């Protein structure tokens, strides 16, 4: 029987765990007089585990932009989240982490929330930034005399909208001129061809199966499926559209047409989920 | 993925493998010649540098990633949902872009997107696949694994996972006797119905609480809400 050990054998003094990580906040909500400020120790460096909120305020109708002086954050693990509605949705919009130098980030209202998420190693220096506010900084103005203004602001008079080839170096002009209208589903419809601002048929003086795969296509979708016009009724400038040797298609508008009428079509769906294994069939 | 059995060659041409590093991260489902779908939890803080994302096509077997039957593509553009916060782990689903275009072969397809006013009733078997671990506690580096899981009501899932709100922006799928998940290792894994023969995509694989654990399943997010943001930028 083991006894006669009346000494102190835990001699290790016992130290406290590092937990208890919460979170220290560092500055709120703020207006156009502040603009620079330290995340919380930003010249040298942040605690582990700790979530911010940076919330920038701006007056009613403006914008808000960002210029990160200082940017040099820990690996992915750590990441920079943005922003700007923060009252019944936000969207994420600009999302930053790592090293090295950072865009601009423009707000889409008057606000912008900042947030910081971090992990429980690597910590770096941290990161800062200020703001000037302004009207539409990053939404340029629309040029005038009837220019059209793309997705990315470039603004051009008429070298655009389905022409025989898009004259734009942005080349943004995704969304074409054809598009169902009047129709029942998202593959059914009545076809409307816009030269250049008003939408229009394309008549049924020469209509044949390939035209119709041809406008099928330029909407997305597959083959042509139940074509037969049913009825007219609207009264635009009407175009014809005919075969051609090459795959474009050519719109003529002419509005002395003769048994002019709507042409409806079913264009099918594209490529599915359509399996191709080679396996054996059991006999069951 | 967890429980799964082996799949057969081309069974799933429209699953896809996204590498980051080195070794697969996430996965993701081809839709078009040049788009990608995948959750946005994974792909977060890796977003800023698309150079260095590997996508893969067919990637049958892990072991292949040179073999003829396998297309090796670059990540050019990586596209995040706006409406995301990581805190409720709402909208998980992330569009990223091919640098080349893919052509369609017999193990390389696209897959189909849900309509409007098209929701999957309760009750119906709807297929997984992922490459994620199979036992929770080890690794998988073999054949591609996939699975059939039931739709469950989300009244239901927010009972027997009280840790969130869940609304009805998420569709949860499994089996109340546990066994076959799929939230670990791979969560880019596509939820996969079948409506005609024809096939369709449910949803993307998210947040899940543990593998095999008794009557609690996976968390999706039903693409039938994100189909209009994806076909804005579809082309
Ligand atoms: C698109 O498809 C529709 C069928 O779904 C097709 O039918 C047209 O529908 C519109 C309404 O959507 C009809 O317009 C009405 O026509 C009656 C006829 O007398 C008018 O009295 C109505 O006047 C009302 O609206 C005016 C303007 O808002 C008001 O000033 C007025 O006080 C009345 O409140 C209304 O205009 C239309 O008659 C039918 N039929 C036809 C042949 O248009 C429609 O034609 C298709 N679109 C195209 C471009 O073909
Ligand atoms: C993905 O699939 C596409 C096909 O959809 C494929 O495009 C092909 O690229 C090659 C190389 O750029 C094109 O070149 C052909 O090479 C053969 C070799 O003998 C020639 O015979 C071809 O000439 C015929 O085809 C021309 C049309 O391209 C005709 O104008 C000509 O008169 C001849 O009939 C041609 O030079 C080939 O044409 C395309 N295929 C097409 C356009 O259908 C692409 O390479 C694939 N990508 C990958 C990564 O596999
Ligand atoms: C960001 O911008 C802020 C706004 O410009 C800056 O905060 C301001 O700093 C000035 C510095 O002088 C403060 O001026 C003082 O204001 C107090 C106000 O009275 C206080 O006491 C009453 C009770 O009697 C209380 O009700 C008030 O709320 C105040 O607490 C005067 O008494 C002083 O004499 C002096 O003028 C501003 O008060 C202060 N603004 C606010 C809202 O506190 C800030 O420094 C900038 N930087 C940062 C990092 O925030
Ligand atoms: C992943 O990559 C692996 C490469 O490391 C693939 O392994 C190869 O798989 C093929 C089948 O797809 C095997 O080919 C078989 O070869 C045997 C015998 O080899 C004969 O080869 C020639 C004919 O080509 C003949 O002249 C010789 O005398 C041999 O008799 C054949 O009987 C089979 O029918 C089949 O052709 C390779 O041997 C095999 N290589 C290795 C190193 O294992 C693997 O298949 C890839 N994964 C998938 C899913 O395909
Ligand atoms: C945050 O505050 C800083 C304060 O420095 C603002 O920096 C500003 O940056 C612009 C460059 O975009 C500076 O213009 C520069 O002027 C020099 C003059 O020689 C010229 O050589 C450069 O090519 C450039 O045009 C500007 O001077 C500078 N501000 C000051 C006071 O020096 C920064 O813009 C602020 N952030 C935001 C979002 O406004
Ligand atoms: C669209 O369909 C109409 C159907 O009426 C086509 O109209 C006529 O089509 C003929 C095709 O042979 C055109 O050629 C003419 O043939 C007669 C045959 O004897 C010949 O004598 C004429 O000298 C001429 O070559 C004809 O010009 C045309 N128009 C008429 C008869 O007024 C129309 O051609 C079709 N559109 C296209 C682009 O094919
Ligand atoms: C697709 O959904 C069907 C639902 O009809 C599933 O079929 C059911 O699968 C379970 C096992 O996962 C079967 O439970 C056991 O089946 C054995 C053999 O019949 C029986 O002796 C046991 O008492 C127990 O019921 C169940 O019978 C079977 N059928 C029904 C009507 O529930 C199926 O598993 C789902 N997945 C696939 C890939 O088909
Ligand atoms: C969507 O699902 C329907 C089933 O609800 C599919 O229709 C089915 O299509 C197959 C392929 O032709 C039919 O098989 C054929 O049946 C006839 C007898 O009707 C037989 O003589 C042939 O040898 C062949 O076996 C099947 O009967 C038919 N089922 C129906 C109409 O109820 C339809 O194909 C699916 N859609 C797509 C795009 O796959
Ligand atoms: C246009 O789209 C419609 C979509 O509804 C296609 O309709 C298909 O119709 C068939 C019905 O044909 C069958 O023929 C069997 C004998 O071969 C007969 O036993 C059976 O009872 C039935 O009459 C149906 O099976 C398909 O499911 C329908 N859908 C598809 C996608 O095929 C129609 O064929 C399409 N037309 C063109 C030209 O594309
Ligand atoms: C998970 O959902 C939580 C929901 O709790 C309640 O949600 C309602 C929705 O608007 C809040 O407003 C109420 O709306 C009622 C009508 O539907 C009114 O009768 C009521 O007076 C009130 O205006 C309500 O404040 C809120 N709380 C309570 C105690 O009712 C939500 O609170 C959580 O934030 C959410 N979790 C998230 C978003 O992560």
């Amino acid at each position: 029987i083991c006894n006669g050990s009346l000494y102190p054998e835990p001699t290790l003094v016992p130290t406290p765990p590092p937990e208890l990580p919460t979170d220290c906040g560092g500055p709120f909500e703020l207006w156009e007089p502040n603009t620079t400020f330290s995340s919380t120790n930003f010249p040298n460096s942040y605690p582990n585990l700790a979530f911010c909120v940076w919330i920038l305020n701006a007056q009613k109708g403006k914008n808000i932009q960002l210029h990160f002086q200082e940017f040099d954050l820990a690996n992915i693990n750590d990441v920079v989240e943005i922003r700007d509605g923060e009252e019944a949705d936000s969207l994420l919009l600009a999302v930053y982490t790592g090293p090295g130098p950072v865009k601009d980030v423009f707000s889409t209202t008057n606000r912008m929330t900042v947030l910081l998420i971090t992990n429980d190693v690597l910590a770096r220096g941290g990161f800062k930034a200020n703001f000037t506010t302004g009207y539409h900084l990053g939404i340029p103005e629309p040029c005038k005399a009837d220019h059209f203004q793309c997705k990315n602001g470039e603004c051009v008079p008429l070298v655009n909208l389905c022409d025989g080839h898009l004259h734009c170096e942005d080349g943004s002009d995704e969304a074409d001129c054809v598009r169902f209208f009047n129709g029942t589903t998202n593959n059914n419809g009545l076809v409307r061809f816009r030269i250049q601002s008003i939408w229009h048929t394309a008549c049924a003086e020469n209509w044949t199966t390939q035209i119709s795969n041809d406008v099928c296509q330029l909407l997305g979708l597959g083959s042509g499926n139940s074509s037969k016009p049913i009825f007219p009724t609207d009264g635009g400038p009407f175009v014809k559209l005919n075969t051609a040797p090459d795959g474009h298609l050519i719109l003529t508008p002419s509005q002395q047409c003769l048994q002019d009428s709507l042409i409806r079509l079913q264009c099918n769906h594209k490529s599915c989920g359509k399996k191709l294994a080679a396996q054996d069939i059991t006999p069951k | 993925i967890v429980g799964g059995s082996n799949a057969k060659e081309g069974a799933w041409p429209w699953v896809v493998g996204l590498y980051y590093g080195g070794r697969l991260l996430c996965g993701a489902s081809l839709v078009s010649s040049d788009w990608l779908v995948s959750a946005a939890a994974c792909v977060y803080g890796r977003n800023l540098e698309p150079s260095k994302w590997t996508a893969i096509l067919g990637l049958h077997m892990k072991s292949n990633l040179t073999s003829p039957q396998t297309v090796p593509r670059l990540i050019d553009e990586i596209v995040i949902n706006p409406h995301y916060n990581r805190r409720r782990k709402d909208n998980a689903i992330a569009m990223m872009h091919l640098e080349f275009k893919v052509n369609y072969t017999d193990y390389i397809q696209p897959i189909c997107l849900p309509e409007e006013n098209q929701v999957f009733p309760p009750g119906r078997n709807c297929s997984i696949a992922g490459w994620g671990t199979v036992v929770y506690q080890g690794t998988t580096a073999n054949i591609l694994q996939e699975a059939d899981v039931p739709l469950l009501s989300n009244e239901r899932c927010q009972q027997q996972m009280p840790e969130y709100n869940i609304t009805e922006n998420m569709i949860c799928a499994g089996y109340e006797e546990g066994g076959i998940d799929s939230c670990q290792g791979d969560a880019g894994g596509p939820l996969m119905c079948q409506e005609n023969n024809r096939w369709f995509l449910a949803g993307v694989t998210s947040f899940g609480y543990k593998c095999a654990l008794p009557n609690r399943p996976g968390v999706y997010a039903r693409v039938s809400r994100f189909t209009e943001w994806i076909q804005s930028f579809l082309h």
